[PDB]
DNA sequence: CGTTTTATTTTTTTTTTTAAA
């Protein structure tokens, strides 16, 4: 989605990888592959094939996806320049930037009475100055690995979390779960939450009580660990 | 079942302290406002029907439902998740997250040939289970208005152009209730804040308060107790002793072999003091009782009579409906 | 042959209904008698039979049923040849009955063959489809007469050869025309409510049917089918069945005694003191409710909704008719479904029913689109089922705004015809109704319009003639009568009031009015016109929307009160109480 | 020692969803 030109629409191709290298990647990682180009046979039916049809496939390899500093972490003993390295692009409000570091520290959990503590802090944001919220947001989700974005509007309530579809083609239906289900380990960011929807404040104040998506909409009362 | 251990289990029955020493039991570590233990005192040894064997009429089943309302984030999940993490018919629910109608079994599309059947319902396969319900004044006007009868009545008319029946199904009900509004505004009864009338709002026989105390004490003592959990390293067995399991069999006896009656002695009360519960009726923006509540205490009548040794009833059970109720009914001040 | 094991149990079957069977005389020839109108061939024997001379050799007929039925059947034709005239013409339809023994969860692979009893309901039904299960046919040649059994499943019309070695693909097409086929209906069945499991639903299974057992079916009733769970030779599952056994030979509170037919109600010597005793409306109004209390009103008024209306003899230019359209409200916690639900204790077709689940293809049906049997199948519904009967329904309160599109046609037009991709035709409605919405903070504050006090929509407060309503007070002395009644509501012994006129004596002397038809020339019927007269009197003050269809109501509940007494030639004091409570009816 | 193989499209009713002064 970074070369396609101004007049183009992205595309699929078809992956198989067999033998070994299996579970060798999740969905969204931006990952390179080398393998082999080769057609595909697709024979049966003498009309609908017999063209010479040629629907091609891809042949797998690897997985490749774009203690060893141990001696040079001994060669630095700080705390505070993160922040002094941590987004460079403006100058002073280190207090925020403190405040997100914590959040990319953690640390904080116990499994009392057989239940879990939320360990994951959750920070609000009111302000319309010029602060580059957009470039804070776009640092962070750069260098925090597994990382997402959100819009004000771009995600109702059930695109962000799961939801459902509808098709006479293919089957049934599923939740495809969204950002906030798949932003787990991380931080999905919404912007402008405040002007979202006011009833969209519900399904995500579901998962201020961490891990727990309820959905009364495929018959379960499913979970999915938000 | 075993018939070894008969000692303890007449033993825990004479003991007074069952009022707390389970209900003791149950939040581990918290205390969190421990008259919510003592409301844990409702709910267990369990549970006896008065079903008709003589006249075969009217089905009157003994059903118990009660709520844990909102205004502060409290342990409204918490107890609620403790509970489904402990019982095995575990289910965890809201509003806005998932539809009023998930009764359905949808078709969206099958692997046959449009014999379009609904093949089992979701939220009731609770078996005499429990789903746990949160932020109850969520949904839009047909979610949660839909259920007014079911409560009490556990049918399900399946009168749609699809196979037809009436169904059965009955279970138990939990939720975190909510007003209009963050905190309940002051200076105003309680038939006001909610937006159900004082018919609705008013029905159950309580519907029971979770307020902070308005000062330091009580904040720093579960504090002080828990913020250590991390750090305590260790649990103490006390003369609350932590029963691993020598609790968690006893309730399983306590159905079996007798069966509480109703004679003739602990139903004149508020058979008398129906004149105290409605005649505080006269009153608007104050409340009174109404006329299936009085079923909620007959209902509770079935559970201390075995447990303390007289399977026919005794008297001082009422009170626990006024050490309940009129904690929250009677402070009906104006 | 092993099976010869069962031709002796046929040789047994013959043996006793030959011989003497029972009241020192025959039973299974009247039957036989009967049959030779089309060679009916369809005849029920006692199960009981197996165990009153076989001497409970039923182990030695209830397992190879379907593996030796055939053979039964065989044996009804030897039964016919040997004293009517005859040729082998007779087939098989044998209907087994007399079998104390009866559900879905026993079940299995084992379970072939026997004779077990179940009853469901009707639904998802389909129709007559016959089947030319028998014919004619041979190979490339010559030999053009099989009078095979060509009917099993794997049957195929180019056989191999008879009397030469031939071709194995080729066939002839041949008599399918003098000779005998058969012909089945089939339909989806439910479990029986009289069965309730908890978790599980009446799953549906599927089941066919013989031509006398044929199209004899109706709404919701209590049949003993048969045992014989049989294969698909797709496998999947069916099962099958060859028996069923769901006024004018009387009700209960009789013994037999003469009438206008058998015993239709011949028991007028017992009815009687009960028929004309009008106090004895008092034991309708106090020995029917005994465990319940409310208003004294409808329980005094309920009665002829059950009953019969008007059913006159005039026009076709128009119809006319007896039933009315009805209503109860009030609010919640005042024991208001109670009687709703008891009705389908007390009363036939009282379908109590939610109406908060109901669509507006609740009714009839909506579609189908598949080779289902015909691709168009949208007759299955949900009302017509009333078979002389009613359906009254709870939550008629958040209801929709298409229901009407059937109220509409309650009390004129009675008839059924969708806007689908379908047909059109109609039906009669046989049916009332009940009202059953609800206030929003309940009391109806009396300073505002009871119209408005729920203000719904605009024609249904015409049609609905009376609404009957009990509302909330508070004077707790009302409130002591009840709970010292409740003192003898679990008190197990006589915990309720004295009764004084059977459930059963009740239900039997319904029938009794509503064959007497009154004849009204009554001059106090030419003076309800004061009567209607002093009413639009109390009319004029409190200033409803009054009219004739009300009049209606002034008809019917006085004539059909005199049909309440078992009565033709309506009498004028009907009227007169009946202008009492309905004085009410501006007032209320 | 010879003589033959193989395709389907639009509308319903439910449960989802979505619109204007
Ligand atoms: N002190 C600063 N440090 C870095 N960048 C700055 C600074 N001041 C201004 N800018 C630039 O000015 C731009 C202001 O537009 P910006 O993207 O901040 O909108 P925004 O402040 O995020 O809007 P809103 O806060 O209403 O969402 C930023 O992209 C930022 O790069
Ligand atoms: N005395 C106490 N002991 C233990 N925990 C407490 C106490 N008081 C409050 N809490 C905590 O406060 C939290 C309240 O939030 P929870 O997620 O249950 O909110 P909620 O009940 O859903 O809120 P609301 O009902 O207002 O939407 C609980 O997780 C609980 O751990
Ligand atoms: N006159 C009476 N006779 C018998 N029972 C009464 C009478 N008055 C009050 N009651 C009792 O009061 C209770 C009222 O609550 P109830 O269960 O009837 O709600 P409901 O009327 O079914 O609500 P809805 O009709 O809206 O579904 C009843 O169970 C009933 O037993």
């Amino acid at each position: 989605s970074d070369q396609v030109p101004v007049g183009h629409i992205p595309r699929s191709m078809t992956i198989m990888c067999r033998g070994e290298v299996t579970r060798m990647a999740q969905p969204g990682d931006h990952i390179v592959v080398s393998g082999v180009f080769l057609p595909l046979m697709r024979t049966g039916f003498a009309q609908m094939i017999q063209g010479l049809l040629s629907e091609t496939f891809l042949q797998a390899h690897r997985i490749i996806c774009i203690p060893e500093e141990l001696e040079e972490l001994a060669q630095d003993d700080f705390y505070e320049r993160l922040a002094t390295s941590l987004a460079p692009e403006i100058y002073g409000h280190l207090d925020v930037k403190k405040a997100l570091l914590l959040l990319l520290v953690g640390g904080v959990d116990k499994r009392p009475d057989g239940m879990k503590i939320r360990g994951n802090i959750n920070i609000c944001l009111m302000g319309d100055p010029g602060v580059a919220k957009s470039q804070l947001l776009g640092y962070i989700s750069r260098l925090a690995v597994r990382s997402q974005y959100t819009t004000g509007r771009g995600s109702s309530g059930v695109g962000l979390t799961a939801a459902v579809m509808k098709d006479p083609l293919t089957g049934e239906m599923t939740l495809e779960g969204g950002a906030l289900v798949l932003a787990d380990q991380g931080v999905c960011c919404i912007d402008e939450f405040d002007k979202m929807a006011d009833q969209d404040r519900t399904a995500i104040h579901e998962v201020m009580e961490q891990q727990t998506i309820s959905i009364a909409k495929a018959g379960i009362m499913t979970t999915l660990n938000a | 079942f075993p018939p070894e251990r008969v000692e303890l289990l007449q033993l825990l029955a004479k003991k007074p302290d069952i009022y707390d020493r389970l209900a003791r039991a149950i939040a581990p570590s918290i205390y969190e406002n421990d008259d919510i233990k003592k409301g844990i005192l409702l709910q267990l040894f369990g549970g006896t029907k008065k079903k008709h064997a003589t006249l075969g009429r009217q089905n009157f089943r003994s059903e118990i439902h009660l709520l844990l309302c909102g205004d502060p984030g409290t342990s409204k999940s918490q107890m609620l998740q403790y509970v489904f993490n402990l019982v095995p018919r575990s289910q965890y629910t809201s509003g806005r997250g998932s539809s009023a109608v998930g009764l359905t079994a949808y078709v969206t599309k099958d692997p046959e040939t449009r014999q379009l059947v609904l093949q089992t319902g979701a939220l009731v396969l609770a078996d005499n289970g429990v789903c746990c319900i949160d932020e109850f004044d969520k949904m839009n006007d047909s979610t949660r208005s839909v259920l007014h009868e079911v409560m009490e009545q556990q049918t399900l008319s399946i009168a749609k152009a699809g196979i037809i029946c009436q169904l059965n199904a009955r279970t138990s009900i939990l939720a975190a209730a909510n007003p209009a509004e963050s905190q309940w505004n002051k200076r105003k009864n309680i038939i006001d804040n909610v937006q159900l009338p004082h018919t609705l709002l008013s029905r159950f026989d309580l519907i029971f308060l979770v307020l902070d105390p308005q000062d330091e004490i009580f904040d720093k003592r579960l504090a002080s107790h828990l913020v250590s959990l991390y750090y305590v390293t260790r649990h103490e067995e006390e003369d609350t002793m932590f029963d691993m399991s020598v609790l968690r069999d006893y309730i399983a006896y306590a159905r079996e072999h007798l069966s509480p009656t109703l004679s003739d002695e602990a139903q004149q009360r508020l058979i008398q003091a129906y004149v105290d519960m409605r005649k505080v009726g006269a009153g608007r923006g104050q409340i009174s009782a109404y006329p299936r509540q009085l079923e909620s205490l007959i209902r509770l009548s079935e559970a201390h009579a075995k447990v303390r040794l007289s399977n026919q009833v005794e008297l001082l059970d009422v009170e626990e409906a006024w050490r309940l109720h009129r904690e929250a009914l009677k402070q009906s001040a104006t | 042959v092993k099976d010869e094991v069962g031709i002796r149990a046929q040789k047994l079957f013959q043996d006793f209904l030959e011989e003497f069977k029972e009241d020192g005389e025959i039973k299974y020839t009247r039957p036989a008698a009967s049959l030779e109108s089309p060679d009916r061939c369809t005849l029920e024997v006692s199960f009981e039979d197996v165990e009153k001379y076989d001497q409970n050799l039923a182990t030695a007929i209830i397992e190879e049923y379907y593996h030796i039925y055939p053979f039964l059947c065989q044996s009804v034709s030897n039964y016919v040849k040997d004293r009517i005239g005859l040729k082998t013409q007779k087939d098989c339809y044998v209907a087994f009955t007399e079998v104390p023994t009866r559900k879905v969860r026993d079940l299995t692979t084992s379970k072939i063959g026997t004779l077990i009893r179940i009853s469901g309901q009707v639904v998802r039904t389909h129709p007559v489809h016959p089947e030319l299960v028998s014919g004619v046919f041979m190979c490339l040649d010559c030999q053009t007469e099989i009078r095979n059994v060509e009917q099993q499943f794997k049957f195929t019309n180019p056989t191999i050869c008879r009397n030469p070695v031939c071709s194995n693909r080729k066939r002839f097409m041949l008599d399918v025309e003098k000779s005998l086929f058969l012909d089945f209906q089939k339909i989806r069945i439910q479990e029986t409510q009289a069965e309730l499991p908890r978790g599980c639903i009446p799953r549906a299974v599927e089941i066919i049917l013989r031509s006398e057992l044929v199209e004899t079916v109706q709404a919701g009733d209590r049949y003993d089918f048969t045992g014989t769970l049989i294969v698909v030779p797709d496998y999947r599952m069916a099962f099958l069945a060859c028996s069923v056994q769901a006024t004018d030979l009387p009700m209960s509170e009789v013994t037999a005694e003469d009438m206008k037919k058998q015993m239709t109600d011949a028991e007028w010597h017992k009815i009687y003191e009960m028929s004309k005793d009008r106090n004895l409306y008092q034991n309708l109004i106090s020995s029917l409710f005994p465990s319940i209390y409310g208003n004294d009103e409808v329980k005094r008024g309920i009665l002829l909704q059950q009953f019969g209306g008007v059913a006159k003899t005039t026009t076709e230019k128009t119809s006319l008719r007896g039933d009315i359209n009805v209503c109860i409200v009030g609010d919640p916690s005042t024991a208001k479904s109670q009687f709703l639900k008891q009705v389908s204790d007390f009363s036939p077709r009282a379908i109590y029913t939610s109406g908060k689940a109901s669509s507006a293809a609740g009714l009839t049906a909506a579609v189908v689109r598949d080779e289902e049997s015909f691709d168009f199948v949208i007759e299955a519904g949900a009302l017509m089922l009333a078979d002389n009967g009613i359906c009254c329904i709870d939550e008629f309160d958040k209801m929709d705004q298409r229901d009407q599109v059937a109220i509409h046609e309650a009390m004129e037009q009675q008839t059924i015809s969708i806007a689908r991709a379908g047909v059109r035709a109609t039906l009669n409605a046989r049916t009332s109704i009940l009202a059953a919405a609800n206030p929003i903070n309940g009391r109806y504050d009396r300073s505002k319009s009871l119209q408005q006090n729920i203000q719904l929509s605009a024609p249904i407060m015409s049609r609905f003639d009376l609404f009957f309503i009990l509302v909330d007070e508070c004077n707790e002395v009302v409130d002591y009568a009840i709970a010292r009644k409740i003192v003898d509501l679990h008190s197990n012994i006589e915990e309720s009031v004295e009764r004084a006129y059977t459930r059963e004596e009740v239900l039997r002397y319904v029938t009794f009015a509503r064959q007497f038809k009154p004849v009204i020339s009554q001059e106090a019927g030419h003076m309800l016109v004061e009567n209607y007269g002093h009413l639009r009197q109390r009319d004029t003050g409190t200033s409803w929307r009054i009219t004739v269809r009300q009049l209606e109501s002034m008809i019917r509940l006085s004539e059909a009160m005199a049909k309440l007494e078992c009565s033709n030639r309506v009498l004028e004091r009907h009227v007169k109480e009946a202008f009492r409570l309905l004085n009410k009816s501006i007032i209320r």
